[PDB]
């Protein structure tokens, strides 16, 4: 989940994007957040290959 | 406070008690006992507290001094070596004084904050209400899980 | 809100209460602070009970725990029926008093028309 | 016949009683500092001595007097109850951390130095120089009764 | 504590009691008894506990010393060998002191953690709740098998 | 960083392959004696050295010689994966333990003395004298070799 109070311990999404306007017609801001981990569950079937050339 | 003022202050508080009745060594012995338990040099906020315990301990040693001697168990006397006759009859007096002293600590030091928290009513202060509510170890009535736990009942006291 | 029937009252000798107030770092202070939090959380559940010392100094005991109750008789006026009488009193002037249960309400509307 | 017990005290939102929400961003109030998590000599077993609410200096070393006070440690990795970090760090390992500095309301009763001593007047005015409302008007400091 | 300090400490606590009233051999006898039971050399945390019990046993020996002699059963005396007449009328004094001493252990050592667990309320702590809940020998209300056992009722206290 | 992970392998049936079940008292095959759980002179959190399958004499102490064997410790408190009784007992404290004595089809390879030494022929004779069958062949398993 994003760190926003909306979804604390609620669910997950691939990409959160927010757009803000100050309501005073003088400023705006853009937000984006992500949180993920890439895991290779089986580090047994990936084999390195190094090559001596010339 | 230094090692010499304690004897001077104790004797005045005890109504000018003499040296033979209580030695200056015994006063230091009880004074030193509370100094190491309250590290008065490190924190001087316990000067009234250490002083109060020192005087009370001295009275306790005075009571046990009447015991372990013949003064406590005798209540008559009679002397006659000829024409001279004498007949007279502090163990009992030192008892109630200790009880009285334990009820009037202001006689030693007015800054002891005595008699301030007799009556306690719960739930009438925000500071106390949140202290119990936010305690992670608290277990209140809203946690009644029943036969087996369900996700409809909170497992923590504090609100999300 | 103010009908505190069955509220918990605790009696403790004043020697412990006074010692805690003047010695914040004494064993009496720790137990007093524990009571102020334990008593607030005292609900009814699977493990609720009380354990108190049974010492006695006079005709009354040193430690006790009782649940208070109104020593006498409660309220008598039954404010519920007072309100119902006044509600029917108000709606009757508008001809709409039938909600408390050709008609009166229909005849009242014809007047305005 | 041990009956195993676990316990916790306090939250994150009791050392920080309130914030000033800068609309333009969310990182205005905080500063990220880098500190040593596990003790420098203790094995990879010791729960470190970084309880939330300790005062740290400008370079992250824990404070010892009013002179070296810059911020209040509020990182999630040291909040009460967060204790699944035991062996994850080797001795001397050095990790980032989060401090709260500007535009904050601070509980005077929680602030402490590294040793354990409570904050004092000098430390209060030092922190309050950064624009922090250090306040002692807290309700809840007496538990249950006893 | 060494063997010489205990006599020095006990005599001071007992108001400077003399050797004839209580010998130094008897004090060692009670001191040694609590040393082997509490292996003070192995664990120095029992220094206050072994010291408090040693003094109490000495007071018990003092009470029984008045008994087994003529001091306990007499309450009058009269000597008259001519013009010299003497008449006077600690067994009972040592009684209430032992009762009083057992109520004020801080007089011996303030670190005895006395008077800390008077009131116990169950079910208001997570630590106490799970210790009882996870005890394999515990039997609670959710185990009422009734006529004959059924698989609808748990046989263990702890949750799965 | 390190990922604190563990494995929960182990089983109970491997020490007792079969039983003769009496239609009367189902506890005919067992006996309870008071063994020492935590080491007598160790610290307060020195978890027990006892393990399921250790031969125990009738006196309750773990067996050290073939002549001192009377049964096999199969108590639930020592089985793999449920050994959470860490620091729950004082050093040298006694506790009743369940011993398997008669009417069992035991596994030879898991019987060991107090020090872990495997059971010998004399131990086999002594244990079988009660009416126990000590099998010498369990199939075993090969999990993944990339060949077999």
């Amino acid at each position: 989940p994003s760190d926003t109070l909306r979804d604390a311990n609620q669910a997950a999404q691939e990409l959160y994007v927010f757009f803000k306007e100050s309501n005073y017609l003088r400023e705006a801001k853009i937000e984006s957040e992500t949180s993920f981990l890439t895991v290779n569950n089986r580090p047994e079937l990936v084999v390195k290959s190094t090559g001596k050339f010339t | 406070m230094t090692n010499e003022q304690v004897i001077e202050l104790v004797r005045v508080l005890l109504g000018g008690i003499t040296t033979e009745e209580i030695s200056d060594q015994t006063i230091i012995f009880f004074w030193t006992k509370w100094k190491l338990t309250y590290d008065l040099d490190n924190r001087p906020e316990k000067i009234p507290a250490a002083l109060y315990n020192t005087v009370v301990d001295c009275v306790r040693w005075l009571i046990v001094q009447e015991v372990s001697s013949g003064n406590s168990s005798i209540r008559e006397r009679f002397e006659k070596i000829g024409d001279e006759t004498i007949s007279v009859k502090s163990w009992e007096s030192w008892k109630d004084f200790l009880d009285w002293l334990e009820l009037n600590p202001d006689y030693i030091d007015p800054s002891l904050a005595f008699n301030s928290s007799l009556v306690i009513i719960g739930g009438v202060r925000k500071d106390e209400f949140f202290r119990v509510k936010n305690n992670p170890n608290s277990y209140n009535g809203f946690m009644e899980q029943g036969v087996y736990p369900t996700p409809a009942i909170p497992k923590q006291s504090a609100w999300p | 809100t103010k009908d505190m029937g069955g509220v918990i009252e605790l009696k403790i000798p004043s020697q412990i209460l006074n010692k805690a107030a003047m010695d914040p770092s004494s064993p009496e202070a720790d137990m007093v602070r524990g009571l102020m939090s334990d008593a607030a959380n005292a609900h009814s559940g699977e493990q609720s009970f009380f354990m108190l010392p049974s010492d006695t100094k006079d005709n009354a005991p040193q430690y006790s725990m009782t649940l208070k109750g109104i020593d006498g008789m409660g309220k008598q006026y039954s404010t519920a029926q007072l309100i119902s009488d006044r509600k029917k009193s108000i709606l009757d002037r508008l001809g709409a008093g039938f909600i408390n249960v050709q008609t009166i309400h229909t005849q009242f509307v014809q007047r305005v028309n | 016949a041990k009956a195993h017990v676990a316990t916790l005290e306090g939250n994150y939102s009791d050392i920080v009683l309130g914030r000033v929400v800068a609309f333009g961003d969310t990182g205005w109030n905080f500063k990220e500092v880098d500190m040593t998590f596990i003790a420098d000599d203790a094995d990879a077993d010791s729960k470190t001595t970084l309880f939330a609410g300790v005062l740290v200096g400008e370079d992250g070393t824990p404070a010892t007097a009013a002179a070296g006070v810059f911020g209040v440690l509020v990182d999630r990795k040291v909040l009460p109850g967060v204790d699944h970090y035991i062996g994850v760090f080797e001795p001397g390992e050095k990790v980032p951390m989060v401090l709260a500095v500007r535009g904050l309301t601070l509980n005077q009763l929680k602030l402490k130095y590294a040793d354990g001593t409570a904050i004092d007047a000098a430390g209060i005015q030092a922190l309050e120089a950064q624009g922090n409302q250090v306040t002692d008007k807290i309700v809840g400091t007496q538990f249950i009764g006893s």
